Order: structure tokens, then sequence, then C-alpha cells
């Protein structure tokens, strides 16, 4: 299950990178 | 090698070929010389 | 525990054994590791490879050329009759003056006849090819009466 | 004879470093080619009649 | 000369101040000319001077002889030498020729007027154009046009070019029945440039070369009498931006890329490149290494066909994933490759043990052993060895050279075509400089997140 | 032999197209394409 | 040594050329 | 493609089409064998074109009986026995003896058997001497290990050339890893094959049948069991 | 509205969230492929004969491995550079075992990188900016393709091409030192002078702009305003313009993976960096070794033990 | 698998379609001003 626990790291790391993309803070500043 | 009666022309033939990176250089002598307007 | 085994093979030397060692030396002159220079020297040697060569464009080729065997028949030419031309050669320079220049004319003449045949079995022309062949046959032999 | 054909070359060198620096000299010269075209024609008609010359000297060396 | 305060333009992009000046601008590219003329006849000249009879050219470092050797000068039986005078003579033309564009490169950015649209209406030109810089293209096209037909004109008159592949042993040949079979001829632009197909690169007969150079040569000049005598249609002046900087970009880009064709011609091709003067190409060395030792191990009494390597897949010899038996080892990466002495040995099916068992004629030997001694393997010192060697051979396969170099140019003029093409873009739409600072097309855009 | 293969590599197939259908189908696409950019913005 | 020695006076005259054409041209308040 | 077809055919022509790896047809000739006339004949271009492998496999119960399952081929062609020179002869009755000296008579080949289990194995016939009838020529051949005494393991160990210990861990570098340590065993195995002439070619010599052999599968150096590999096919030869 | 037209819009339009381009039109599906299949082979890839030895590397997480040991298998030595298509394959098991996934995945990844260039250009074009953003972009691209392309290409196999993982890149630049002396090569000199300086500028940038700005202002208008200038350690007024700063900025870095990029190109033809084994002699010839040849000793094992069943012949040519 | 190599070669000869005939359409025109 050791691979399991490094695809559940794997998939977790792009979740946040998505959220930084499409759900991060609106830019109102320049 | 050379004919025979260009052979004593050899040393001139050796400095040639590196005459063309030279011009480059006289380029930027001549801006020196230009102050790089 | 077993004595590494022993081999007299020194007849392999014989049958040119040090013919890769002798090309990979560099300090022979280009010619020498080509052996352009030995077969040169070589006068009789060089008459009896022309002669394997005549062998091999006349009791030979036809028989791919009949049976349509291309790959083999251009393979034919060049292999031993590779070094044809270079043998040709030397033996015209055997010659001397109109000799040696009526010799090398003949040479030319041949020349022109193999590459012909050798374009017809590209095209795969077996009518062509056997003709051209015959063509190629008096080309060497005309030539063969020169320089032998 | 290889001398002539020698000589003859050393004199083309020579002209050519001439014109090597005296051709861009007169032609960046304010009003030094317009009076010394004719000059630079018949340095240049040299040169060129010295090339020739080698050549012929080749044939004949 | 001319100053930043007038033009804008920096001394390092003085060269950019001779854009709009059409008179200097020729005399800047009739002076370049005259340079690369100069190296041409003046390195040519050098090789002759350093070049030994005793060695073969690819060991003597020499670059420009290998070429005019192809074109089939001063070469004999087997690439022999017989001498060097037509080499000579190369070296003496260029470097005289050099000389004429030199003075009238010099007289066109000195004497010479800036403009010639003033005085000289046909030499006269102006960017955007079009009619004209379609004109100036089409007499350029013919030029390189008839260029190409005189390559043609040497292999079929005047001599013949080198044929490494020639029946009964490799010499100049004079091409007699030259490929115009367009599916020929063209068959190689659509094939694939992976493994096999090597695009153009597979290119190993003469003919088709001769033929190709035809087919380049007629359309050339066709499309320049076209372009001399057409006009950019809508869809090209819609879809290009007409300025000298953009013209320029889509020259280098183009270069850039035949840059890098050059590279793999000199590294795969053995035919254009001869073996016999540019030395062995990578694969050709590596099959030449396993053919060395087969033959070696054979008369020894060694078994060739029946021999299992540790791995089990055939120590000398093994089956390509086609099928065609290929000679094994780590060489089996290169089993497309083909060279004039490999071949009689080869059948309908790869190799032919047979040949391989009886028929290798001595040269297939000594050649391939020299080969595999002179392999493309080097350093930079020139220091010659596979690597993890001692310095004691002074050699660097001379395709090494090419096709190092020659990518790296190619490298640099993609990276200029970029620059350009960016810039000339740019510059039409007004941005070249930097933003308006009033009119900012950002704060007029939706606020996105 | 044991399995069936394309048989296409190593081969120089003008845009590897082993079949008519291959090469009908790239023309095919292109020509809608170009009916699209041309009606939508005329060429010349 | 002798063509060593003459190699090396033909890279100085060779070399010197161009600097030469430019300070005989900024002497002369040429249009450099 | 008959062999004169394929003589036809040049290098490049055959380069990428695959007929490399297939044997030529006796397409000409007689099915009778009687023809064939009674004596020694050299088995010249003598071909085996393997046309299924098949592995022996225990049916899905535990117990289930061994069987020979289907496979697919994992390793692109490369598996035709081809210009394998031997002797071969006649007597007046069936009487005939197939003998295979030279060529190449080995062929490496993985084939990945139902279960996503690769099984490699080296069809081959070496030192085969079938002596039935024209039909039916049983005969024993060598099975030379698939791997070689010099190869080496990723651990490094090998036969002639190895480590022969586990250099990875210390205090078990020698222990019941003996099994893949310091074993590497490189010995033959031996296989059974059954040749039989379909059809003989008098006029141009030339003789085709069919050929079906079952031969172990590799041991890797004795780390594994082999397994029994039944390859079924066609084979071509010249009897010149 | 030409509904072609409308559509050119929606690709040109910049209030798209991530702008979609002409060149995105194309990078998009390419990379978008190359992920997929990336994921999968790294996570349930079967092993894959690399070396065309028969011997094939396990991969992917499901095949034991790890993040770190996990890589994709480089295709299959047999293939060379060989085009190896899923439909060229009889079984899709077979292009798996023959390391096909490798080469699509490095085909749909350099055309999406060289893609991804073209949008960046894009963009700057749509949103009026200066074109020059890509050029910089030019560099990692331009070493990304010597390692997935220039250099496979000029061994003759896609084998060589740096396999697709951390292990896999440690094997790669190990080898290529063993067989090019990489370390001795002026190119890859200054590919390391450049990240080893780009990180020396970037913390000095960073640190004098942070201490200025530590209040839109100019990034040292603050500083500068004091002008109390630290002309104490920089004693300058090259880069007084911060235009002529920032250009450098990118400059010494992007040339710099230039040169190291194209260093790797030319290793690819066989011109590997300088070798001075055995150059110091002494009077009556003994050799006196040298750092270098340590280094060569280093380079020796590495060779003798890359490919340690793949090589039946001394010289490794290939 | 021709199916398979069917679909990949529309695929990808509709994308490049997009592409070539995406820059006909007066991509120079794209500019935000003049
Ligand atoms: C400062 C940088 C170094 C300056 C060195 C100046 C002298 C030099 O250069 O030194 C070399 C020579 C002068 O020295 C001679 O260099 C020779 C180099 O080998 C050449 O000659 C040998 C003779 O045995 C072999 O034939 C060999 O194959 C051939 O390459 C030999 O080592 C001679 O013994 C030695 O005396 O000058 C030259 O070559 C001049 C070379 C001019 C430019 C050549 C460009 C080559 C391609 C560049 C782009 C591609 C890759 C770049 C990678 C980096
Ligand atoms: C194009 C890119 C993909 C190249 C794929 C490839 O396998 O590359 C090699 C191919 C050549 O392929 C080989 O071409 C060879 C040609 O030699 C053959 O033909 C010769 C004829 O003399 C000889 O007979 C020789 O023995 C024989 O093998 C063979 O066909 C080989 O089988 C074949 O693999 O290149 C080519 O076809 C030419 C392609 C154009 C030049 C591309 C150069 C690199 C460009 C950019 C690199 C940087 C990019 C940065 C990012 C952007
Ligand atoms: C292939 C190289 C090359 C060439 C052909 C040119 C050509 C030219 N440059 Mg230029 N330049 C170059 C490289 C080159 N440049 C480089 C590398 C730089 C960066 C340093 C510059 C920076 C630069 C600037 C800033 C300017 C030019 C300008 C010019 C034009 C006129 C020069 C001038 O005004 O005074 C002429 C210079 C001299 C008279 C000094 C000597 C030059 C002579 C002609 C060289 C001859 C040498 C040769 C041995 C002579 C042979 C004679 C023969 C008998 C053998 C001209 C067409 C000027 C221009 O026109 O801008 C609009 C200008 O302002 N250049
Ligand atoms: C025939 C091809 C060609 C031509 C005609 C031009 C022409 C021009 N370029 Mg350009 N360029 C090219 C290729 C070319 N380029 C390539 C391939 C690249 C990629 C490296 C570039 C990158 C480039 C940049 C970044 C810039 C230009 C700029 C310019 C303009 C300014 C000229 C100038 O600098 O004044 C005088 C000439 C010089 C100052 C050059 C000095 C001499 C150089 C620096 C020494 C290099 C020697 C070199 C290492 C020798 C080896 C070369 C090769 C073997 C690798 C000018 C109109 C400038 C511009 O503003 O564009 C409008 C500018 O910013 N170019
Ligand atoms: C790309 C090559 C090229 C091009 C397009 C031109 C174009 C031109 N040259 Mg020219 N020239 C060239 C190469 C070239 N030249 C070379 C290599 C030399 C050295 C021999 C000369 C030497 C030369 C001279 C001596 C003269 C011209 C002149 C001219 C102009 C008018 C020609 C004429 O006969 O009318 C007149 C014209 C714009 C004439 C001119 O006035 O220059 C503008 C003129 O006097 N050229
Ligand atoms: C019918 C008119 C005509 C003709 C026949 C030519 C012919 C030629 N021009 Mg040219 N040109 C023309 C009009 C013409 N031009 C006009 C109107 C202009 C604008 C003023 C130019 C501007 C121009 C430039 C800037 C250059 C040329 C160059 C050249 C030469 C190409 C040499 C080369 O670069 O590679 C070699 C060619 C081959 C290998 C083909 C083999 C045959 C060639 C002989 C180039 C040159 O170097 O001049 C000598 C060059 O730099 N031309
Ligand atoms: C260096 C060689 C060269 C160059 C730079 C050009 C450049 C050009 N050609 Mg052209 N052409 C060439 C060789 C060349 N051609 C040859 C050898 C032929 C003979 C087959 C033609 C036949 C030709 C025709 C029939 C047409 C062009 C057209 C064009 C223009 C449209 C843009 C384009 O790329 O074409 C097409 C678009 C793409 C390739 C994309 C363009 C400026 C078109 C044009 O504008 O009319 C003048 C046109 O219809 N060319
Ligand atoms: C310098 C820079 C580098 C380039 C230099 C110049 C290189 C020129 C090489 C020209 C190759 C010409 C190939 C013709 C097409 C072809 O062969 O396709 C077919 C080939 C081979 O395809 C195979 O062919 C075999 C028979 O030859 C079989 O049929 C196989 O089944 C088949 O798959 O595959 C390709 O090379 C196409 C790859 C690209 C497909 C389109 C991608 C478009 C991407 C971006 C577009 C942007 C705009
Ligand atoms: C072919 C021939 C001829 C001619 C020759 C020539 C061509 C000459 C000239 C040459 C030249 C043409 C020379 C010049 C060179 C250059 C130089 C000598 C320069 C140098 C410089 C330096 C070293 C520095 C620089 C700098 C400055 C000052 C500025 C800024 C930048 C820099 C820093 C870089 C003769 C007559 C012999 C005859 C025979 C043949
Ligand atoms: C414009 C200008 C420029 C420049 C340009 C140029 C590049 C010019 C050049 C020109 C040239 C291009 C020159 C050349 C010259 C050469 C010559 C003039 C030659 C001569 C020759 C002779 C004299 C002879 C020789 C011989 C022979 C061949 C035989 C053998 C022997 C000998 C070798 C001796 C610059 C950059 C500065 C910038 C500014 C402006
Ligand atoms: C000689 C010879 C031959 C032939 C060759 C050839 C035939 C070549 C040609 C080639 C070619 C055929 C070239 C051409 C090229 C062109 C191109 C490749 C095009 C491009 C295009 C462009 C660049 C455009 C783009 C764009 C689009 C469309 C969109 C919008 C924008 C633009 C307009 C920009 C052979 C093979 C036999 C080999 C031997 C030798
Ligand atoms: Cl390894
Ligand atoms: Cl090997």
């Amino acid at each position: 299950m050791e691979a399991l626990v490094y695809t559940f790291l794997l998939v977790g790391t792009l979740g946040i990178i998505f959220f930084s993309i499409f759900f991060r803070d609106p830019p109102r500043m320049i | 090698k050379l004919p025979e009666a260009y052979a004593p022309f050899a040393p001139i033939v050796d400095v040639l070929p590196v005459i063309p990176v030279f011009f480059i250089l006289l380029a930027f002598v001549w801006q020196a010389a230009v102050s790089f307007r | 525990l077993t004595p590494v085994d022993l081999f007299d093979d020194r007849s392999v030397r014989d049958r040119g054994f040090d013919l890769i060692y002798e090309a990979r030396d560099l300090d022979l002159p280009q010619n020498v590791r080509e052996g352009f220079t030995q077969a040169r020297a070589s006068l009789d040697e060089t008459k009896k490879r022309v002669k394997e060569s005549e062998a091999r464009i006349d009791a030979d080729l036809d028989v791919f050329i009949q049976k349509s065997y291309w790959t083999e028949a251009r393979e034919q030419l060049r292999r031993q009759v590779g070094t044809l031309r270079f043998d040709l050669n030397t033996l015209a320079s055997t010659k001397e003056k109109e000799a040696k220049k009526a010799a090398l004319g003949l040479r030319k003449e041949f020349i022109q006849a193999v590459e012909d045949l050798d374009f017809a079995l590209r095209e795969k022309d077996q009518a062509s090819a056997a003709k051209k062949l015959e063509i190629t046959k008096a080309k060497l032999d005309s030539v063969l009466a020169a320089v032998l | 004879m290889t001398s002539i054909l020698q000589v003859a070359l050393l004199a083309l060198i020579f002209v050519s470093f001439a014109l090597v620096v005296g051709v861009p000299v007169v032609f960046a010269t304010p009003n030094g080619w317009t009076d010394n075209k004719g000059a630079v024609f018949s340095g240049l008609s040299l040169w060129l009649l010295l090339v020739f010359v080698v050549g012929i000297l080749n044939s004949f060396v | 000369g001319r100053d930043q305060e007038t033009t804008g333009f920096a001394w390092w992009s003085g060269n950019a101040r001779l854009i709009n000046l059409s008179g200097k601008l020729l005399g800047a590219h009739v002076a370049h000319a005259g340079l690369i003329v100069f190296w041409a006849g003046a390195m040519n000249l050098f090789e002759v001077s350093h070049f030994v009879p005793e060695k073969p050219m690819y060991e003597q470092g020499l670059i420009l002889l290998p070429h005019i050797a192809t074109l089939g000068y001063g070469v004999g039986p087997g690439g022999e030498i017989i001498d060097t005078f037509p080499y000579f003579v190369s070296g003496v033309l260029h470097l005289i020729s050099s000389a004429v564009l030199g003075f009238g490169g010099v007289y066109h950015s000195l004497i010479g007027p800036e403009t010639l649209e003033e005085s000289y209406p046909f030499f006269g030109y102006v960017w955007k154009d079009k009619n004209k810089m379609t004109n100036i293209l089409g007499y350029h096209l013919i030029m390189l046009g008839l260029g190409a037909w005189l390559l043609v004109w040497k292999a079929m008159y005047f001599g013949g070019v080198y044929d490494t592949w020639a029946p009964g042993g490799g010499d100049v040949r004079v091409i007699t029945n030259p490929t115009t079979n367009a599916a020929v001829i063209f068959g190689y632009l659509v094939k694939s440039p992976f493994g096999g197909d090597g695009w153009i690169c597979s290119v190993d007969n003469m003919e088709d070369i001769i033929g190709g150079h035809i087919w380049i040569g007629t359309l050339e000049i066709l499309g320049g009498i076209w372009h001399i005598y057409t006009t950019p249609w809508p869809w090209a002046r819609r879809a290009f931006v007409w300025s000298g900087e953009a013209y320029l970009s889509y020259s280098l880009g183009a270069i850039g890329v035949m840059g890098f064709i050059a590279c793999c011609m000199s590294w795969f091709n053995n035919t254009a490149y001869p073996s016999e003067f540019y030395g062995p190409t990578g694969p050709e060395a590596s099959q030449s290494q396993a053919f060395t030792f087969l033959v070696r191990d054979q008369r020894l009494g060694a078994n060739v066909a029946s021999a299992q390597g540790p791995t089990g897949l055939g120590k000398y010899l093994m089956r390509s994933p086609t099928g065609e038996i290929i000679f094994g080892g780590e060489t089996m990466r290169f089993w497309d490759f083909r060279g004039p002495w490999l071949e009689p040995l080869r059948g309908p099916n790869g190799l032919d043990l047979n040949k391989l068992k009886n028929d290798i004629q001595p040269w297939q030997e000594r050649r391939a052993a020299e080969y595999m001694t002179h392999a493309p393997l080097g350093s930079l010192n020139s220091v010659g060895g596979v690597a993890t060697e001692i310095n004691a051979v002074n050699f660097v396969s001379p395709r090494s050279w090419l096709a190092c170099s020659h990518f790296c140019l190619g490298f640099f003029f993609f990276i200029g075509h970029l620059w350009h093409a960016g810039r000339a873009r740019a510059a039409a739409a007004g941005f070249e400089k930097g933003i308006d600072r009033f009119d900012e097309p950002v704060l007029s855009m939706r606020p996105l997140d | 032999l044991v399995d069936e293969r394309m048989n296409g590599d190593g081969t120089g197939r003008p845009f590897g197209v082993n079949d008519p259908v291959l090469g009908w189908v790239l023309l095919g696409v292109f020509g809608t394409m170009w009916a699209i950019w041309f009606i939508g913005q005329k060429d010349l | 040594n002798i063509e060593l020695a003459l190699t090396l006076v033909s890279l100085v005259l060779v070399v010197s050329a161009g600097p030469l054409v430019v300070v005989l041209l900024s002497a002369r308040g040429g249009n450099l | 493609l008959t062999f004169d077809e394929i003589q036809g055919l040049t290098y490049l022509q055959v380069k990428g089409s695959g007929i490399a790896n297939t044997c030529p047809v006796l397409e000409s000739g007689t099915t009778n064998l009687k023809e064939l006339k009674a004596g020694s004949y050299k088995l010249e271009n003598f071909c085996i074109e393997p046309t299924s492998f098949t592995v022996k496999e225990e049916s899905q119960f535990k117990g289930g009986e061994t069987e020979f399952v289907k496979t697919k081929l994992m390793t692109r062609l490369t598996y035709t026995l081809d210009a394998m020179s031997g002797s071969f002869k006649v007597g007046s009755d069936g009487s005939a003896e197939l003998k295979e000296d030279d060529g190449i008579d080995y062929a490496a080949t993985t084939v990945q058997l139902p279960g996503g289990e690769r099984v490699a194995f080296l069809f081959t016939i070496k030192q085969f001497d079938g002596k039935g009838t024209l039909d039916g020529i049983k005969g024993d051949f060598l099975v030379p290990s698939y791997r070689g005494s010099s190869f080496l393991d990723p651990k490094g160990r090998g036969g002639s050339t190895g480590y022969d210990n586990a250099v990875a861990l210390p205090a078990r570098a020698d222990a019941e890893e003996l099994l893949k340590e310091n074993v590497k065993i490189t010995k033959a195995l031996k296989g059974s094959a059954v040749f039989s002439v379909a059809k003989v070619d008098p006029v141009t010599g030339e003789i085709a049948g069919v050929f079906e052999s079952i031969q172990p599968s590799d041991t890797d150096l004795g780390a594994k069991p082999p397994k029994d590999i039944k390859v079924t096919g066609l084979w071509y030869a010249q009897l010149k | 509205s030409s509904l072609w037209a409308r559509f050119c819009e929606w690709i040109t339009s910049t209030e798209n969230r991530l702008y979609i381009g002409w060149f995105g039109v194309i990078m998009i599906p390419c990379l978008l492929t190359a992920t997929s299949v990336f994921i999968i082979a790294f996570i349930a890839a079967p092993p894959v004969d690399i070396d065309g030895i028969r011997e094939p590397v396990s991969g992917s997480l499901l095949y034991g491995n790890n993040i770190i040991t996990g890589a994709v298998i480089p295709t299959s030595n047999a293939i060379g550079l060989h085009f190896y298509p899923i439909w060229e394959a009889a079984s899709l098991d077979e292009w798996l075992y023959n390391g096909g996934p490798y080469q699509l995945i490095v085909c749909h990844f350099l055309l999406g990188v060289y893609c991804y260039m073209g949008r960046e250009w894009e963009l700057s074009f749509r949103l009026g900016m200066r074109p020059w953003i890509a050029v910089a972009y030019s560099a990692p691209v331009a070493a990304a393709s010597a390692v997935f392309l220039v250099y496979p290409i000029g061994q003759g196999s896609f084998s060589d091409g740096m396999p697709l993982g951390i292990s896999g890149t440690f094997n790669f630049m190990i080898v290529f030192q063993a067989e090019h002396n990489i370390l001795m090569h002026p190119f890859h000199m200054l590919g390391v002078a450049g990240v080893f300086g780009g990180s020396l500028f970037s913390a000095m940038h960073g640190s004098l702009v942070t201490s200025s700005l530590i209040r839109e202002e100019e990034t040292y208008n603050i500083v500068a305003a004091h002008g109390y200038f630290g002309r104490l350690i920089f004693q300058y007024a090259s880069f007084n313009n911060s235009r002529s700063l920032h250009f450098f900025l990118a400059a010494w870095p992007v040339i710099g993976i230039w040169f190291t990029a194209l260093g790797l190109s030319t290793m690819a033809f066989n011109l590997n960096g300088f070798n001075f084994n055995q150059s110091v002699v002494d009077s009556q010839g003994r050799v006196l070794n040298t750092w270098a040849d340590i280094i060569n000793r280093a380079n020796l094992g590495m060779e003798v033990m890359h490919e340690r069943n793949a090589h039946n012949f001394p010289l490794d040519l290939a | 698998m021709l199916t398979l190599k069917i679909f990949v070669y529309t695929v990808v000869t509709f994308f490049v379609c997009l592409f070539i005939f995406g820059f006909l359409s007066n991509d120079p025109a794209r500019n935000p001003g003049k």
C-alpha cells in the first residue's frame, strides 16, 4: 500500500496546484 | 602541399585563414576611434 | 580449477589474419593500410586477382540475371570485382606512352559497360541486363588483352 | 621560370597590400577619391595585370 | 557614418541603422560575401599546404578538400587522391574573387550612395513594396536554380561526381540516367524523419541526388519568374508582416532549419559525404567493429552463426525487430546502416552468413578495420578516442566538426528568428518600444479573476 | 508468423499512409477545414 | 625556423594593416 | 513468397516488410514424398517459422491439469530460425533422418501468457537428430541456458563473471539467498522436436513441411523452474 | 458573424482565465496527451527492455519502484530511433514491453513545450508587451530538446534519451560523463556558471530591492532618493539603469543555459570535453598523473559497469 | 489497430488545420492597438 500512499501524495499536491490557480484569491492588487 | 613555385609562400597562406576574424575586431576598433557615436 | 585450453591457430595469420591489424596501423602509409601499395608492388598477384574478376563477370552473374536475382547480381558486381578498376589501372600503368593511353581507353570503355549493366540490374531489366552483360564481357576481354 | 612566377607573385602581394590600405583611405578621405580615383584605377589595373601574369607563368612553369 | 542621437540605435545595433540605407546595405551584404569567399579560398589553400598524401583527408582534419573531392577532383579508384592542384586552383580562384567582392562592398559602403532608389530605380527598393521585394526574390531564385543545374551539368558532363557506390569499386562516375520520377524524387520529402525512413538523409544513390537537383533547379527558376511577374495575393498580405526585419526573420528561421538538416546529413549520409574523404559515420564505425571481430573470431574457429552471447541474443549476428538478419551487440540500433563495403555481403533478408562464411573480400575487411579505428568519437583538444583514453591519437571526425558546428549555427539562427520575428510583429503593432503609459491595454481588459 | 502487425515501421510511406482510408481522411479533414476558413474569411 | 620567422613577419604586417588604415584616416580627419 | 520471389525483392524492398522473419513456401513440387530420391542430401536453406508459441500451464483449478495456454508475443518478430545447414537422408522405405548442423539454430523469444506473465524461452533446435519416417521424424535437440555464464544480474552476481554474493546486504551476503547468489547455473537442458515433410520439389531439390517441438523455458540461471513451451510452425529446406 | 470568425475570437480571447491561442490549440491536446500517459505509466507501466537485451527493467509504483526510483523507461535499443506508434505494435502489451509510452510522451511533450513558447509570444502580442519573454523560455526548451531528442538522435537510439524519472536522470548524467566527460566540457562549465551566477544575482537583486522597498515606486527609488548608494561595495554605474540591470538578470542565466544545451548537443555528436589524460610527461617519458587522470580513473569505473551485459565488443563506439 | 491510427491521424490533422487556418485568420490584426 506504499504505492497507494505515494499516489495519494502525488494526487494531493496536484489538487493544491489546481485550487491555487482557479480558486486563488482574486488578484485585486496589481 | 602547395605547388613547388607557390611553396616559398607557405607562411603567408598559414596566416590568411585567420584574416576574417580580424575584420570584426577592426569594426570595434573603428567604433573606438569613432568613440561609439 | 582448469588450465586455459590452448589451440595452434598459427595458420590464421597465413589466411590474412593480420589484414585488420595492418589496416589499423596508423603508422603505416594510407596506401599500405589500404593495401594499394602492396597490390601495385605485386604485379603477378594483381594480374591473378584481375583474372578472378574476369571469371566472376564471365562464368557467373548471368545466372542471377536468368533467375532475376538482382540483389545477388548487383552484389556480384563490386565485391571481388570491387578492386577490378584499381587492378586494371595499375596493369595499364605497366604500359607506356600510347600503349598505356590505349590500355586506359579500353579500361574506360569497359568501366562504362559495367555501369550500364549495373543500371539494368537496378531497373531489374533481364533483357537489358543479358545484352549489357555480353557487352561488358567483350569490353573486359579487350581490356584484359591489353593489360595482360 | 619558377623565379619569374614567384617574383611576380611577390609583386602582386606588395601591390595588394598597398591597395588594401590605400583604397579604403582614398575612399574615406574627404575629396580624396574624386581626385585620386584615376591613380586608384592605375594601381587596380596593375594588380589585375599581375594576377594574369602569375596565371600565365603557372602554365609556363 | 551615423550616431544614435540621429538613429535611436546604439553602436551595438549600428547595422540596424542601415535598414533604410539601400546603398549602404548593398555594400554591407556585398562585403560580407567577400569575407565568405575569402575564407573559402584562404582555408582551401591552407588545407592544400597542410595536406599530406600519406594519410586520408579525414585524419588531416580537412573539411573543404573533401567537398572538392566529392565533386570528383584529384581523386582516383578507391578514393585515392591522385593530385591536389585542382584544390589549389579552387583556393586561388575564390581568394582573388573575394578581392573583387570586397572592393565592391567597400565602395558601396563609402563612396557609393547611401540609397539607390533616388538614382538607380531598378536597384532602389523599399520594404513593404511587395512587388519589388518579390521581383528581388525572383532574381535570386533563378540564380540558385542555375547553380543547382551547374552541379547537374558537372554530374552528366565535364567529368562526374565521385560515386562511393560505383560498380566494381568506388570512383568518379558520370551520371547518365538521373532519377526524374517525381514519386522517387519527392518520396524522400514525405518520408518520416524517424529511423529507417531517414527523410531526405536516406538518399543513397547519386542518380536521385542529381535528379533531385534537376527538380529543385527547374522549380527555383520557374518560381523566380513567377515571383518576378506576380505580386503577393490578398491571403498572403493578410497573413504576413511586410518589413525588412520580418523578411530577415523568415530567412533566419529557414536557414536555421537548413543548418540542422545539414548537421544530420553530415552525421548520417555517406553518399553525398563519401566516407572515403569525410571518414566513417557513427553507425558505420559501430557496424565496422562488429564485422572486424566477427571476421577475426571466425578465422580463429568460431561459428558466428550459432554464437549465443551473454544475454542469449546472438554474439555476432541476430534478427532486426522487422526480421532482417543484423550484426549482434549494441550496434543493433544501427541495423538500418548501409555502406558500399557491407552491401555485397547482404541479401534480400538482412546479411547473408554464406557471404560472411566465404566470399568476404580483403578490402571489405581492411576498410571496416580502418573505419573502426577512425570512429567519430573525439575530444575538443582533438585527442582521438572513444573516451577515458590517453592523449596519444590526434584526430576528430570531420563529420563530428560539421555536425556540431552547423547544429549550433542552426540553433542560434532559430533564436535569431524568434528575436527578429517577434520584434518585427511588435514593431508593426507599434508596441516594440513599450507600453503607452496612458493606453495600457491590460487596464482596459476584463479584470479576469 | 504468430501475430498480425501493420508492418509499416522502417518503410518510408508518405505521411505513414499504409491504407487508402488514412490518405483520404487526411485530405478530407483539411479540405473541410479550408472551406470553413475560406467561407469565414475569404483568402483571395 | 626561417619559415616560422617570416610567417610571424606576415602576421604582423597583415594584422597592422587594419589599424594602419584607421590611424591614417583619423590623422587626416577622414570620414571614419 | 517462394524462395525465388524473395530473391527478386531487394533488401530495401524487404526491409520493414517483415517477410525476412518468414520461411520460403514450397508452392511448387508434389504433395507425394515417394518421388524424393533415397539418399543423403545437404539440408541447406533450412528455415523454421514458428506458427504459434503455447506454454503448458495448470488449469484454473488449483488441481486443474496443466494444459498449454495461448500467449501473446512481446518481442517484435525475431523468432524464425533460418539459414540453418544440416544433413538429411531418406531410405527406400519411410526411413528419414534430419540432423541440424549450424546456422541461426537459436532464437530468444519472450511471450506473455494470460494473466500478464511474460515467459521467456530460447526457441532453438540445436543438435536436432530426427530419425523417424519421411513424416514424424522424431528427434531431440539441445536447449542451451537462455543466459550465459558471463551474463550479470542486477545485483552484479553472475557465473564466470559476477560477485557471487549479496554485496548489498553485507550481514546477509551469504545465506539462504544461495539459490539466487553464487548459483547462476548455466547447465543446458534438452527438448523434443518432430518434423514432417508435407511436400517435396524433386526438380528444385526443395522440401517443406510442419514442425512441432516442446522445449523448457528460461530458468533464470536456476533462480526459477523451467516451463514447457510447445512451439508449432512450418519448416522449409533445399536438399542440395 | 461567421462561426469560424466567432471561434477565432474565442481562441484569441484575452478574457480567458488561461489565454488559449493558435499555439495552445496544438499545445493543450499534446501536453494533455503526454500528461495522461506519463501518470498511468509512472504508476502501472509493466517492465521495459530498454537495453533491448531481453532484460526488462521494472518501473511504475505498482511494479515496486518508488517516487525517487520510479521512472518512465526509455524506448528499447532494438527500436533505436525508429518511430513506434501504438498501431505499429501488434498488441498494447508489446507496445509497453518495447517501451513505446516513453517515445509517445516525449513526442507529445516536446511539441507542447515548443507551442508553449509560441503561446507566450501570442499573449505578449495580444497584451501589447515586448516579444522576447519566449526567447528566455527558449533556453530551458533547448536543454529539454537535447536530453530528449538531439542526444538520442546523435547516439542513434531513444534508449540514450534521459529517462522520465529522478533515479533515471541521475543514471543518464553519470553515464554521460563516463563517455563524454561533460564536466571537462567548456560549455557545461558556462552552464554551471550561469546557474551558480544566476542564483548569486537573484539573491543579491532580491536583497537590494527588499531592503529598499522595505518601506509602485521604482525598485530602488527609495534608496536612490536617500542617495546613500552602496557604491562602497557597488562601485559601478553600468547597472545604474534598472533596465540595464534586469537585462543582465535575464541574459546571464539564459545565455549560460543556451551554451550548456549546445554543449550537450555537440557531445551528442561524439565531441567530448577536453581530454588531458597523460598530458604531463617527465624527462625520460614516465607519465606524471594529474587531477584529470584521477577523474579518468572514475570515468573508467562507470564505463566498465554501464550496460553490464549490453556490450559484446570492447570499443563502445555506439 | 488501424482504427486507432485512422482516429489519431484525423484528430492530429484537425488540430493542425485549426493552427494553420487560425493564423491565416488575419492574426497580425490581433494587436491590442495601433
Ligand atoms: C561584416 C561586418 C560589417 C560590415 C560589412 C559593416 C558595414 C558597414 N557598417 Mg558596421 N559594424 C559592424 C560590422 C560591419 N559593418 C560591427 C560588428 C559593429 C559593432 C561594433 C558595427 C557597428 C557599426 C556602426 C555604429 C555603424 C556601422 C556603419 C556601417 C556602414 C558604413 C560604415 C561607416 O559609416 O564608416 C566606415 C568605416 C571605416 C571607413 C573604417 C574602416 C572600414 C573599411 C571600409 C574596412 C575595409 C577593410 C579592408 C581591409 C579594406 C579592403 C580594401 C581592398 C583594396 C582590399 C557599412 C555599410 C555605420 C552606418 O552606416 O550606420 C548607418 C555606423 O554608424 N557599423
Ligand atoms: C544574416 C543574419 C543576421 C542579420 C543580417 C542581422 C542583423 C541585425 N541584427 Mg541580428 N541576430 C542574428 C542574425 C542576424 N542579424 C542571429 C542568428 C541572432 C541570434 C544570436 C541574432 C540576434 C540579434 C540580437 C539580440 C540583436 C540583433 C540585432 C540586429 C540589428 C543590429 C545590427 C547591429 O548589431 O549592429 C552592429 C553589429 C554588431 C553589434 C554585432 C557585434 C559583433 C558580435 C556581437 C560578435 C559575435 C562574434 C561571434 C561569437 C562569432 C561566431 C559567430 C558564429 C560562428 C556562432 C541588425 C539589423 C539587434 C537589434 O536591435 O535588432 C534590431 C539586437 O538586439 N540580432
Ligand atoms: C589576402 C591577401 C592580402 C590582404 C590581406 C589583408 C586582408 C590584410 C588586412 C587585414 C586586417 C583587416 C587586419 C586588422 C585586424 C584588426 C585588428 C588588428 C584590431 C584589433 C583590436 C583589438 C585587439 C581591440 C579591440 C577593442 C577596442 C579598441 C574597441 C572596443 C572593443 C575591443 C575591446 C575589442 C595581402 C595584401 C596580404 C596579399 C596577399 C593576399
Ligand atoms: C565596410 C566596413 C567594415 C568592413 C568591411 C569588409 C569585410 C571589407 C573587406 C574587404 C575584402 C574582402 C578584402 C579582401 C582582400 C583580399 C585580397 C585583395 C586577396 C589578394 C590575393 C593575392 C594578392 C594573391 C595571393 C596568392 C595566390 C592566390 C596564389 C598562392 C600564393 C598567394 C596566397 C600569395 C567594417 C566591418 C570595418 C565596419 C565599418 C564599414
Ligand atoms: C536536390 C536533391 C533532392 C530534392 C530536394 C527538395 C525537393 C527540396 C525542397 C524542399 C522544400 C519543399 C522546401 C520548402 C519549404 C517551405 C515550407 C516548409 C513552408 C513554410 C510555411 C510557412 C513558414 C508559413 C507559415 C504560416 C501559416 C501557414 C499560418 C499564418 C502565419 C504563416 C504564414 C507564417 C533530393 C530529395 C532528391 C535529395 C538529393 C538532392
Ligand atoms: Cl547502467
Ligand atoms: Cl557491442
